Parts: structure tokens; C-alpha cells; sequence
């Protein structure tokens, strides 16, 4: 189906102690593949996936050069916003940026995006047309006018339609053995008595990729997902994901309940019940 | 000043089997601001662990994974302790092999 | 590949 290349920047000021802490992380779909952390004597862009290790020194030097320059602009940006908002230097502040491209199965662009924050709130965002900006407050309006004058939207449009899509295709081919093959969930129903009268039935989905999944419960062939407790999809730690959904049932009535699992890896959606 | 309190999940990578090596996870998400204290514990005492690179969701809220290898037993209690500016006291979530 | 360094806010 659809695929994405995405980057996430975070900068956190450190009052009275030196330069801001800057973190950059890159993702292809749900898989992280690059990192940068400013907290090192000589920090570099680094691999976080086996399939990107192949890239030569040229690649790593260019990414490192770009990320280090970005870290410096984020440092000046934090200082600039202290002036815009008339805020004390003594208090810590933070700025985030996330951007990326979503493509169709054949490789063609579906959408490009870019957004900036300040202290956990929307600051400025590139519009859908990739030609204009939406500013969230009067400080962001200063930035907006500045970026309009500089022709910033054109550079983003060039990157998102060009470099972003092209390199995503390269990444997908480089790691086709992992990125392009869906990993089906291992599924089971477990039983946990609460008392002689009540019992918890928990439906497990383990070790799946990608993260998107649907867990639903039925009773007597009727939907009762509204009664279930569903945990947020969580990382297993090895690049796969986990999720469960549980219902409290009357003891003796467990055969009336069915858990249904839908995931991209499954040729057929599975329905399970307590054995 | 727009803040969000962290959600916390504590869990193993594979289904727990007593005396068999495994991996213990503390997944913390939906929080702002980014500074946070996340500690995995064995019997109320800190385990030395690892914390993933800071990342965030579309709503700007951050998520982190703190993890270490562990071998579950009948007797040992595992937990995760989370401290954040939004919280009145440390959030302590016990590990339950059935969740 | 990332985008190149942005213009200041």
C-alpha cells in the first residue's frame, strides 16, 4: 500500500549551561533508520536500520553536514522566539519540526507535509498546496512574512516532490526484505478468573508489522467491542508491535465470545475463542 | 503552557516463562514537556536500562521506550516509575505478566 | 535524505 519517509526534530534549550540539546530521528513507515543527537564531542548522523548501513561516506557526511547546520538554526530560532514572546532566558523552551512525504504503491507522491511548534503548540505549518503558510499567532506571523520573502515554500515543495519521494523509493528497495514484507501477528486468547462468577478473556496480538491492526470482540455473533478494554499499540523492542483487547465475562459463558483480528500480513482475517 | 501527562505501559517482549530470558519494556507516551524521569525497577530498586531517542506524534506529544533484558521468576517484582511535571507524585506501574 | 537547513524563524 502507501509508504512514507518522515523526519522528527526536537530542540530543548538549556539555560545557563550551553547550546540546546537537539535530536533528529528519521523513519521509513514505522521503521526508524537514522538518528542524530547533539550530545557528543563530535556528533554524526548514524544508522538505526541494517539496510541503510550500505550507504557510503559521501551519504553520511552530507546528512551530518545538513543536520549539524539544522541544529544551529534551531539554536538561533530558540533565541529569536525569546525576543518574539518577550520571555526570560532563564526558563527552558522547546521547538519541534516534523515533515515528510506519503507515496502510492507505484512510487508517485500522494501528499507532502511540514509543521513547526513552540512549547507544545502549533507555531507555523506549510499548507497542503506547498506554496503557502498558516501562522498560529502574531509571533508566527513574523516568521510567515520572513519565509514568504525568502521563498521558503518553494524549497520545501522542491524537496518534498523531488528528493523525498526519490530517496524513499531507494530506501524501500534497499530494505525490501524487511520493509515490504508484512509480519502477521501471533494471536491467542487467555483466561484470567476474577472470582467464581467473573472471568477476564484477553485477546493477544504479538510480533506484528506494520503497527496498524484491528482487534474486535463479538458475543453471540454480535459486536461488543464497546465493552472491551483496548491498550494502545506498543513496540515490542525488536521492531515489531503488540496489542490486546480484553472483556469481563460471566464464568461458564466464555464459548459465546469471539475475538476477531485483521492485519495486513494475514491472507485471511482470524477469529479466535477460548479453548 | 499546554501540558499533557504521560501514559505508561509495562510489559515483556514475549509471553513470560519463569526462569527463561526475556525483555522488559516501559513504554511512555502522550507527554509534554519532553523532560521526564523513567525508571525500570526490580523489587523497588533501579535496574540499569536503555532509553530510545526522543520522538513524538502528530499532536506534538512525545513517546519513549525504556528497556532491559530480564529473566522473570515467581518471586521478583518488576515495575516502572515515571516522574513528570504534570504529575503530583511519581507514577508507579507494576509489571503484570498477563497484560 | 533530510531537507537542507531552513531559514531562521
Amino acid at each position: 500500500g502507501s509508504h512514507s519517509l518522515r523526519y522528527f526534530y526536537t530542540a530543548v534549550s538549556r539555560p545557563g549551561l550551553g547550546e540546546p540539546r537537539f535530536i533528529a530521528v528519521g523513519y521509513v513507515d514505522d521503521t526508524q533508520f537514522v538518528r542524530f543527537d547533539s550530545d557528543a564531542p563530535n556528533p554524526r548522523m548514524e544508522p538505526r536500520a541494517p539496510w541503510v548501513e550500505q550507504e557510503g561516506p559521501e551519504y553520511w557526511d552530507r546528512e551530518t553536514r545538513k543536520v549539524k547546520n539544522t541544529a544551529q538554526i534551531f539554536r538561533v530560532d530558540l533565541n529569536t522566539l525569546l525576543r518574539y514572546y518577550n520571555q526570560s532566558e532563564s526558563g527552558s523552551h522547546n521547538i519541534q519540526r516534523m515533515y515528510g512525504c506519503d507515496v502510492e504503491p507505484d512510487g508517485r507522491l500522494l501528499r507532502g507535509y511540514n509543521q513547526d511548534s513552540y512549547d507544545g503548540k502549533d507555531y507555523i505549518a506549510l499548507n497542503e498546496d506547498l506554496r503557502s503558510w498558516t501562522a498560529a499567532d502574531t509571533a508566527a506571523q513574523i516568521t510567515g512574512r520572513k519565509w514568504e520573502e525568502a521563498g521558503e515554500a518553494e524549497r520545501w515543495r522542491n524537496y518534498l516532490q523531488g528528493t523525498c519521494v526519490e530517496w524513499l523509493a531507494k530506501y524501500l528497495d534497499m530494505g525490501k526484505e524487511t520493509l515490504l514484507r508484512a509480519e502477521s501477528p501471533n494471536t491467542r486468547v487467555t483466561r484470567h478468573p476474577i472470582s467464581d462468577r467473573e472471568v477476564t478473556l484477553r485477546c493477544w496480538a504479538l510480533g506484528f508489522y506494520p503497527a496498524e491492526i484491528t482487534l474486535t470482540w463479538q458475543r453471540d455473533g454480535q459486536d461488543h467491542t464497546q465493552d472491551a478494554e483496548l491498550v494502545e499499540t506498543r513496540p515490542a523492542g525488536d521492531g515489531t508491535f503488540q496489542k490486546w483487547a480484553a472483556v469481563v465475562v460471566s464464568s461458564g459463558e466464555e464459548q459465546r465470545y469471539t475475538c476477531h483480528v485483521q492485519h495486513e500480513g494475514l491472507r485471511e482475517p482470524i477469529t479466535l475463542r477460548w479453548e | 503552557m499546554v501540558q499533557h501527562s504521560p501514559k505508561v505501559q509495562v510489559y515483556s517482549r514475549h509471553p513470560a516463562e519463569n526462569g527463561k530470558p526475556n525483555f522488559l519494556n516501559c513504554y511512555v507516551s502522550g507527554f509534554h514537556p519532553p523532560q521526564i524521569d523513567i525508571t525500570l525497577m526490580k523489587n523497588g530498586k533501579k535496574m540499569e536500562a536503555e532509553q530510545t531517542d526522543l520522538s513524538f506524534n502528530r499532536d506534538w506529544t512525545f513517546y519513549l521506550l525504556v528497556h532491559t533484558e530480564f529473566t522473570p521468576t515467581v518471586e521478583d517484582e518488576y515495575s516502572c516509575q515515571v516522574n513528570h511535571t504534570t504529575l503530583s507524585e511519581p507514577k508507579v506501574v507494576k509489571w503484570d505478566r498477563d497484560m | 535524505r533530510m531537507a537542507n537547513v531552513s531559514t531562521g524563524r
